[PDB]
Order: C-alpha cells, then structure tokens, then sequence
C-alpha cells in the first residue's frame, strides 16, 4: 500500500550507502522484484532502478564536488562496478569530465536528483538578497569526512570557538557567520580541501581580542534561507538546501564563501533555533 | 580502641538471551521487516514470540518478506512460534 | 609496489602481462584497497600508522 513505499525509503536513504544492492537485496520488502517495482512506478512518478544508482551517484556527485577525496576514493565506494562506466553515465548525467568538475569553482545543479519522499516534504523558503562587505573576527581548521558528517564535524568548530571566547567575553554576540570553502588542486583535478571559518561579529562590544583575522564578507547577490530548526536539523538542513534547493529552485551557487547565518541569541531543552544560509548565488 | 577493636576481628569473627532485551524496532532486520511489526501493537520480541505467524503477515502493510524475519531469528537463537515467556519485559517498557 | 622483488614492475611492463589494460589493471589495484580498506583487516597496519 501507501504506507509501503514511505517506509522503504526511509530504509533505502540509509542504506543507500552500506549494501551493495539492486533489485535483489530490495526484494527482501514483503513481495517480489517486480512488484514492489511495480508498486513504485505509480505512487512515486519515478522509475526506482534506474534513478537510485543515480540517486546514489547523485549522492556522489556531491561527494565529487564538496568532499576532498580522489577519483578511487569514490570509484566504487557508492556500489559501483567500474570506474570507466561511473565516468560514462556521468556524461549523460553532468555532461563534464569529472576531472574537469572538480577543476571549476562553480557548482552548478544540472544532474543532483533530488531524495525522494512520498509523505509531506518539509519545504524550505527562499529570498534573494545583495549583501555587504562586513569585517568580523575567526579562526579556520579543516575536515575531511562523509556527506552525513558535513555537519557532525562542524558543530564543534563553531561550539569550542565559541566557548573559549565567552570565557573573554563580557556579551553574548547574537549573530553567528561561519564560512565554507571549496578549493580544488593543481596535480590532478580530482581533490580539494576545505578550511572552514566561524567568527565573531563586529557588534556593540568594541575590543574583541580573539585569535584570526579580519574576514571581509564576499558581496555581490545571496538568498535568504531562514529557517526553523536545531543544529542537528540544520544537518538535513544543509543537505536539503544542497541536496534539493539548489536542484529544485534550478539555481547555481558562485564560487565564494557560503555564509551561515546562525542565531546564538536562544542559548536543557532542546533548542529549536532559527538560522539563515546565505549563499553566494549567481541567478 | 575501635581501630584495634575492629582489627581484632580476624581472630573474633574470622575463626537469558541479550537480544531478548530489545524490543521490535532494535534488531536490524530487511528492508521492510522491522519497522512494520511494531504497526500491529506488538511492542516487544518477548510479545512477538508468544503469537503465531498466521495472525500476523495478512495485514496490507505486512507482506511475505515482512513474514520470514520470524522464521529465521527464532532458528538462531532457539526459540517457539508461539512461546509464552515467563519475564521477558524491561523495567521501563513502551513504545514509539 | 615491490614486496619480494628487486626491481617494480610498471603498467607498460604489466600491460603485455595480463592485458594491454591500464585502466581496469589500476582498477583491479583500486579493488586491492577497497578490499582491505573495510575496517577489520585494516587494523594491524594501523600500529604502524604513527608516521
């Protein structure tokens, strides 16, 4: 029934990653191979077989753009069978060399299909902003981890950069930027490396004595993505502005800076927080 | 006095299946062969072990793969369709 | 990589061994990493990974 399909993807999302699996290893959900194929062709709209490899390319795709590692890191990590034919179907896909997709700044959501639900998708909202060149204060340190760590790694670079300033700190600063960066390499255009930036706002309090630089903000156009949610709900946040708002709103991020936007002004319950992703789009 | 009273007392005095534990949703079964047993009000493995298969797989959210999670699982671990435990619950037991 | 041997032996050298193949022959090494990277076997060379 409806109530079928839901479940499965809530399985199939996580376990997108761990088995190796076609049509076989889905056939383990209360009928066969083709009838549970047949039960998603209508009550989705999408062919399941065909897409999910691509999904899970299209889960690797942004493992080729955001994550630093190689080509065979990522040749077979995705349950693939060759690296020739992961680059063919990437052709028909992206229609770029994924050396040469990885050697451009720019990321733009031409082939990214988006993770499907067939309950109520929770939508985000969009505003297209002009921002402004504003001098803060922060320290960077690096990463690299999984599409799902692209927010369990970060909570700390924000919380232990934080923690050690309030221990200086006579006010609460309650506007939060942090800063991701996408830099690819010069010996084979395959890998990248990322220094991520929290700082501390140029705001009431004048003497700010804390340990980085003086960041200038990247001006030019952004999009005011508020929303409602926790820094672990920003996790799917994050990966459903990614995942989804860049290919469902059509739009192409610029090279630059993603500014977050987070509000520390509500800082046990859990704390549903409100925060706004500015990224630096080109319309 | 206590201290050398009390050091005079050595010569005064001195002359269950762990998987049974979890309930449905916390085994890690198929694809849909875990979350879909709990939908039949069935809160624990030590509730799912006294009941039948029979009663169970004809449900429309239950299917013929949601069926044979019970015949294998019981078989590694030595158990009954229809067993009836003595003290399988926890001590705070519910549901999600 | 050289284990038991005196010289190395490169992919033109190896390309009329098996197979005039560079790409699946570096692909087979690409499963020689993938088939010890899962984390069980990876472990005793994880004492020498202090460098």
């Amino acid at each position: 029934q409806a109530g079928i399909i839901r479940d499965l993807l809530i399985w199939l999302e996580g376990h997108l990653d761990q088995p190796l699996s076609l049509d076989n290893v889905a056939a383990k959900a209360g009928y066969s191979k083709w009838h549970l194929q047949r039960m998603f062709k209508d009550v989705t709209g999408h062919a399941i077989g065909a897409y999910i490899r691509a999904r899970r390319l299209s889960k690797s795709a942004v493992a080729l753009r955001l994550t630093a590692r190689p080509i065979l890191d990522i040749a077979l990590q995705y349950r693939f069978d060759s690296q020739q034919t992961f680059t063919r179907a990437f052709k028909k896909q992206f229609a770029q060399t994924p050396a040469l997709y990885r050697r451009s700044p720019e990321w733009s959501a031409f082939g990214i299909r988006p993770p499907l639900r067939l309950g109520e998708f929770t939508m985000p909202e969009h505003k297209f902003v002009t921002l402004e060149d504003t001098p803060l204060i922060g320290v960077t340190q690096s990463y690299s981890c999984s599409l799902e760590q692209i927010s369990d790694f970060r909570h700390e670079m924000r919380y232990q950069f934080w923690h050690d300033f309030l221990g200086n700190a006579p006010t609460i600063p309650p506007v939060l930027y942090g800063l991701n960066e996408t830099r690819p390499s010069q010996d084979k255009d395959d890998e990248q490396e990322v220094f991520y930036t929290t700082a501390l706002a140029q705001d009431q309090a004048d003497g700010y004595v804390l340990t980085g630089h003086p960041v200038m903000l990247q001006g030019g156009e952004y999009v005011m993505f508020t929303y409602e949610g926790l820094g672990t709900g920003v996790q799917e946040f994050i990966l459903t502005v990614y995942g989804t708002c860049m290919p469902m709103l059509n739009l192409t991020r610029r090279k630059g800076q993603d500014i977050e936007r987070y509000y520390p002004a509500e800082d046990d319950r859990p704390i549903n927080l409100r925060c706004e992703l500015l990224i630096p789009i080109r319309r | 006095a206590t201290i050398l009273a009390e050091q005079l007392e050595a010569f005064v005095d001195l002359r269950f299946d762990p998987i049974l534990l979890r309930p449905v949703d916390d085994l890690e079964l198929t694809v849909r062969s875990a979350n879909c047993l709990k939908a039949e009000a069935i809160h624990y493995i030590g509730d799912l072990v006294q009941r039948t298969e029979v009663e169970l797989l004809k449900t429309p959210n239950l299917g013929k793969k949601s069926l044979t999670e019970i015949k294998d699982v019981l078989a590694s671990r030595g158990l009954s369709l229809g067993m009836r435990l003595e003290n399988w619950p926890p001590a705070s037991i519910a549901d999600e | 990589f050289g284990i038991d041997m005196n010289t190395d032996y490169t992919l033109e050298e190896v390309g009329k061994q098996f197979d005039v193949t560079r790409e699946r022959i570096r692909q087979i090494e690409a499963k020689a990493l993938r088939k010890l990277r899962h984390p069980s076997r990876s472990e005793v060379l994880r004492s020498f990974l202090d460098d």
